[PDB]
């Protein structure tokens, strides 16, 4: 890593990161096979069968209802992949579809099949429960009477229904799309192989099965339905298609200048992540995004805006740029602490105790009024009043751009008070 | 955009050589660049690959350990060492930059390409040999390949080079087409298999055509080369 | 459902959903009864049953603290969700109004109690956990030795305290109030008794038996306390008194006209969804108070603001608009694809390459610079640069509303730039 | 509580909370033993252990990726907790640390060690699963024979393992950070331990004890990772330095004045609560910064916003104020209702139906045209056009503070209409 | 806002008729509509229902596949066809709005009626069946409902009909009041029983009211009408 | 920022007395209070303390029940009654406020003193008696507690106190400082024990320095006082 205070504009740009960007889904359709639940019935009292006879009949006319339907839209990264994943739905919901895949499934645990919409997508067959209930458990069952007293079938029922119960959990309390690919819906050894079964390079392969614990979280799972006895649900698994490319988080502050008891800031509102992910660079407002795994951070395009190259300008001269800065002029400012990866850039005002100091000298300083940027070697706590905020303990290379404030130099006895969408270069001429 | 190489000099069996490859025209640092390699007669072949950071660098199987890449992202430069030349690497090289789509899969197509050095010494997919005819009447080209190549869900491109010319990418990602190429060619993709219809001839349009597609066993694979006439 | 693009002010108006509006709160007063475990104490190493004790304990003793306190306040829809909850949750609290519904849920299942308030709840005791620790438990640990080798006990046990587990989970983990009903607190019987008690009329009934996971999520639970033993909670289902009514959902795309590099552009505020309860449009600005299940639009009519009836005017002509119509307004565009529920309408200026293409013809065009409608039949994949957009596959009604853009007749030069909450009609004459 | 209605502005304030404000931290590292399970080897069928072996295993394994890395940074409240966090999880991570705080957990139950950063941590051992499995799991399973016919084993795992389950599934889920203190991390009786070894005073013990269920919403856990066969993580317990100050809730809603058919409003953007750490006002913005227990409000000092006492302004008279005071303007307002914590203020123009009336008398009256307050005294139900809103049931001294609308006297035929920040003290003029 | 009423013929019995109701004044697509038939000298009494977009309506369980009712939104119109009407069916029918706060319960009531047409062939709520009294004191009507009406907990409304006129709403959701209605009317609903309280009555209160609740089994169930008399 | 504090006479013992701080520059409802006792001729001593709103209220174990505290925000007072008092209360007492960071433990340092008021009627830690040098070099003060004292993470402050003055607080949370003290005083703390250090002794600054904490037991307890002084 590597953090640079842009004085200019009390700004901190971190390069250093290396992109990770979600290109594509892959689709893996698992067809959790119950069995023939709803013929058996139990008509004696508790016997640590019907109960659970009774949970798994309740689940199975829950899922029912609600099958995960189509979205009504949007522009954001969730309301894109949800219609992605949706639009490979539809096409599983046809019944020569699934009847394909059931029956491909069959005989063997996978099945790499071709849809009529021209994708590939993984079927896989977790039917472990429809053998237990077709083999052991209509067994002891023959009659309503379920008051076996061997209690083996109680509690390897309690075993095998668990993973079952845990699906149908997730997709009625997320309404058939779950956000992240849990522990239930796909396993460690069902993860492997489909990161294996992937068309990938190797890189992505091995950057996937090192980091393993973002997989799950970059990819969600959309429920097709109960077709008979079988739920029958696809994980979009995702696809880094860009990878390893720089990548820089901007922070800001609100830099002031204030004469006769009356202030004037500009805060840039152009922070949060910046990738290249071919020759343009792609900019990420909200920071829910894009999130960092060490150097690595992890982003999906679809969140993504597309900026021009022109954008670097705004981290070497704002006050003569061609390109509009994204910046917005106010009074009466805000006293806050930035963490910044490496340091942290404060910027107190008025009538507020500011400090800095390490774990063992004490307190090692105040600061003067006006944002200052503090590394995380010389100081190991900041103090603003008393608000106290611990500093990180990562080591990078950190670099100051000397220079004026912009908002010094422009009259701070009154602005046009510009806050939303605004620049520097035009509106505040 | 160019992309200018150098360093491409006689050497005896057993030497070493450095050949060097300086991008102008483009953010070096966000594209992985790559190597390929043309023999004197003979289809492209795919040797060496290098990441945006050089963080990962793949290279053909017939090639590992015995060459090495690197780059240079601050002068804009990607190097190849090639050490223990063999007799069997008499041929010209490209620096190719890469693109990859990734929304099915990762399959990248070398849509930019160097002019070539020469360099002397002292599961693959395979297509159609040759095909013939004149103006007018369609012609097609298949690409065959199953398990690995196209059978695990990888794109297709097509590339077109003519004779004493870098090759220019044709056809990206199965089907679609870049800017500069008139809709005249066509593609498809299939199963486990690759077509190319060419309707509507021209007598100065006739050139080797070559499938790629990324391959699980080794990484991108070259067609056998079709070799288009007309009369 | 039918999608008409307004080319005026690029915008995309779907109308032919149909509105159920949840209107009103039902209470369903659970009232789990424990038992006397805080009197048994074990004594003995783990034998499977003292250890279940003390998590039995243990969440009973945790369920203490977490009484679902009266709120804040607010003006959002849990909010207002919240005070009325607990408005009837702290008359519930008085002495009398519990020892009545305990009294009566004594002898039977379920009680159908008027409360001092006036306010009429369905009680419901699903006192199964104390029935087992009353007659088997006490019986087999009449001693102080839980050591019994019959494992019988351990394994019912088991079984049988799972859900009060899971109710004393999801109100910790909440804080006393559910966001929504999950499988514990309520059950798929209790979910299908308590609409069938429901004073609503047959429709209604009909609907929310259909749509049980679209239930399960409008409503919640409200922890009332621990009572003696029996931990007392109640149930606020939804009440959807306006229904079938049309809804129409509206998104916009920065509509620009540009010269000599400079442009300016106008992107619609009033996005989001519009009913009709009872001749007045409402307006959910959020799309997360809306959700979609096939053609029914489930709102909350606490969030929805109210909007005159000359709204309607926005998708007519807003150049010589009586109603002000709301727009915010810039330069230096952001290119984005909007994804309508029918089609999507893509806007992208300044150098982005834009295109759309089929999944078997390829790239069928390239999109002239400018906001343009692309339906889901003449294409079925949209770029934007690098980032791929996958369009829906539903079947509708597209529409195109020619006219002239707004934007290219207000001086793309200099621009009066009022960008939050400005009306068309007077701010931008 | 005592809630004042400002006429001036149309805004409640409700005076009568006690702060109870987190200032600080306190590390609890606990080590979870689980054994050599990774040794144990099963090639049987399913025997109800192979099956929760493999589990066991998988869960593991995937814990080894779900490692807290370090954060991007940031400026609101998780942030700086989450860079806190990491900070001394670093210091742990070093192999001495976790190595002495091992050796010293080796013997006993409980540690009380100062790391080389120099704070104190509590370290706590449950090396319960690790027992079992150390001793009396492998007894049984010296061969690869995993069916033992005893069956007390199996279900005995079952319960021995689900703690460590849980924690698996708490991590993976939540990448590593939990958002809370759940009751899988530390149970009621460590949670009690850990605030007994803390070093607060008596008052802080007492609150906290009777409020473990927002303790457990303040804290959060971080996961070192799996050195070795113990999980250690630490979990972080907020310690309320600043507590029973008094706070303030400040509401409001749009103030219109209109003639003509033209409107001018203005709506208070300061809403939310007001604190006093130590003589300095303190201001949360976000509504889920603070939360209500009671009297107590309890909020964390990460995400305040100091702000001068001169602040006080506001609420006594706006319109010669000497302080800026912030005020959002704009024509067209909306009608809505802000429910307070004791009464409700109405705000509804145009063409909307506004009603109040009880229960039991029916439709009390028809609201005025103008923003009104209504206590929860002599009304229960607030009815706008078709919404019924239930105000609370809760009891304080209620305030009205005489005056004129400050709105109704800045020429509602046209006003400077800026909306996103300006103040009235000197942009309204 | 009004709603025209016509169709209402001679029609011999087991023949057809189709009634219409254009309302104007009001968006039509949102509200709910409804048939009500009163026999010439007996008490009002529910007949169909049609919701906001025609795809959920319920009848009254006494002319179940007897009866049709339509509406078509591009001309806010509504229809009635009875098909082999019996000799019973001699009434003036309503076509009347519905609005339901749903606040509690899903009572809607008919806040606004059409004039009616005249039809001729060639768990009930029940209340008092009259009272009297003179001008200046109080009066009280009950109108008392099973555990199926009122104590299954559906409100109850109140309207007031002057002889040879169509029904006013004069109480709605229990003991609310609309606009232009005098404070001096009162209602209160108890346990299983409602009350509605004059207060001074003067001499043009002589009129006939009405209570109408919901039922489980027969939706929108009517009093049987009480009548007031002035000295 | 200053309290006035009064209301301190002779009484006879077995008595009770009133004593009153009359806080004024600051937000009196925000700090709390507390009321140090100090015997002439011996060390400080905790005595009292209240919440900022008069919620939770401490005392020490030798005045617990005899005395009791409570303060009135709407005039900024803050009083102490002590009935039964005995012969050791002869003392002079200070109001203190009292301000804690609350970062690693929460341990509240008197920041602002009363003058004090005297009053004639008729597990802690421990630190040097008395330490004595030549002016110009340094001195060490250390100051040492138990498990209780400094092991349970409690941090430690230290206050200077001249001859017939007010005590003013020197070092606060460990190794702090606050504003208007010279850098010349440094303190430390490690496991149990604390010290800081007079580098650079001047004649001026001979004085009593105390140390203080806080207990579990107890509450704020205050070190045994060092004299030190300067040749
Ligand atoms: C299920 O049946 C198979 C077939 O005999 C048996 O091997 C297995 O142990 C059974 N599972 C149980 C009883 O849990
Ligand atoms: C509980 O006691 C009843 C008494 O009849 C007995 O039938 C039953 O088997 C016992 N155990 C369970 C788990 O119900
Ligand atoms: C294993 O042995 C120990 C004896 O030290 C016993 O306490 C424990 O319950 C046994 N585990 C079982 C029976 O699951």
């Amino acid at each position: 890593l590597k953090e640079s205070y842009l004085e200019e504009s009390c700004s901190t740009i971190t390069e250093g990161y290396l992109s990770v960007l979600r290109t594509g889904w892959y689709t893996n359709v698992f067809t959790l096979e119950v069995g023939d639940v709803e013929n058996l019935t139990c008509t004696d009292g508790p016997s640590l069968i019907k109960t659970e006879l009774d949970l798994t009949k309740s689940a199975l006319r829950e899922l029912k209802t609600c099958s995960a339907d189509q979205g009504s839209g949007g522009s954001g990264a969730t309301a894109a992949a949800v219609t992605a994943g949706i639009a490979i739905a539809k096409t599983i919901r046809l019944e020569s579809e699934v009847n394909a895949i059931k029956g491909c499934l069959k005989t063997t645990n996978e099945c790499v099949s071709t849809l009529g919409n021209g994708v590939r997508v993984l079927a896989t067959a977790v039917r472990e429960l429809k053998e237990f209930v077709s083999k052991n458990l209509t067994s002891a069952i023959n009659k309503n009477k379920c008051d076996i007293p061997d209690l083996k079938m109680a509690v390897s029922f309690s075993q095998f229904n668990r993973r079952f119960l845990n699906v149908v959990r997730q997709f009625s309390d997320n309404a058939g799309i779950t956000p992240a690919i849990s522990l239930d819906l796909m396993t460690d050894a069902e993860l492997a192989r489909a990161v294996s079964y992937m068309p990938t390079s190797a890189g992505q392969i091995k950057l996937m099965l090192e980091n393993r614990c973002m997989v799950r979280r970059k990819g969600f799972g959309i429920l097709i339905g109960v077709y008979g006895s079988s739920v029958i649900y696809m994980v979009q698994l995702p696809i880094f298609g860009v990878i390893d490319t720089p990548c820089w988080i901007i922070k800001a502050a609100p830099s002031c200048s204030e004469k006769d008891g009356n202030y004037a800031c500009l805060l840039r509102e152009d922070q949060g992540w910046y990738c290249k992910n071919a020759g343009s660079t792609v900019y990420y407002p909200n920071d829910k995004d894009c999130e960092t795994r060490g150097d690595h951070v992890f982003c999906d395009t679809a969140a993504g805006i597309n900026v021009a190259e022109q954008s670097r300008e705004c981290n070497i001269n704002i006050s003569t740029t061609n390109y509009p800065c994204k910046v917005s002029t106010g009074r009466h400012p805000i006293s806050m602490v930035a963490l910044s990866p490496l340091g942290a850039l404060v910027a107190c005002y008025k009538g507020v105790s500011c400090s800095i100091g390490s774990n063992r000298v004490g307190i090692i300083k105040q600061l003067p009024k006006g944002c200052s940027y503090i590394t995380n070697q010389d100081a190991d706590t900041v103090t603003i009043d008393n608000t106290v905020y611990q500093l990180s303990k990562v080591e990078g290379e950190q670099h100051v751009i000397k220079g004026r404030p912009v908002s010094s130099s422009f009259d701070p006895i009154k602005f046009p008070e510009c806050q939303f969408n605004c620049a520097l270069d035009q509106v505040f001429e | 955009v160019q992309l200018v190489e150098s360093g491409g000099g006689l050497v005896k069996p057993g030497g070493s050589l450095r050949l060097s490859c300086a991008a102008s025209g483009f953010t070096f640092s966000s594209y992985s660049m790559n190597w390929v390699r043309q023999a004197p007669g003979k289809g492209l072949e795919w040797v060496s690959s290098i990441s945006a950071s050089s963080s990962y660098s793949d290279y053909a199987d017939s090639a590992k350990g015995r060459f090495t890449i690197s780059r240079d992202n601050a002068k804009t430069s990607l190097f190849l060492q090639m050490n223990s030349l063999r007799a069997e690497d008499t041929a010209i090289y490209f620096c190719a930059r890469a693109r990859a789509t990734g929304y099915s899969s990762i399959t990248p197509y070398f849509d930019i390409w160097g002019q070539g050095t020469l360099v002397t010494v002292s599961s693959v997919v395979t297509q159609t040999p040759s095909v013939s005819g004149a103006p007018g009447q369609r012609v097609t080209i298949s690409c065959t390949g199953s398990s690995s190549n196209i059978g695990a869900g990888y794109d297709v491109h097509w590339y077109q080079q003519l004779p004493g010319t870098a090759p220019k990418l044709l056809i990206y990602d199965n089907n679609n087409r870049p800017s500069g190429v008139p809709d005249r060619f066509s593609a498809s993709k299939s199963g486990t298999s690759a077509s190319l219809a060419i309707t509507g001839l021209q007598a100065e349009d006739e050139a080797d055509y070559y499938c790629q597609s990324y391959d699980r066993n080794l990484s991108g694979v070259f067609g056998t080369g079709t070799k288009v006439t007309v009369l």
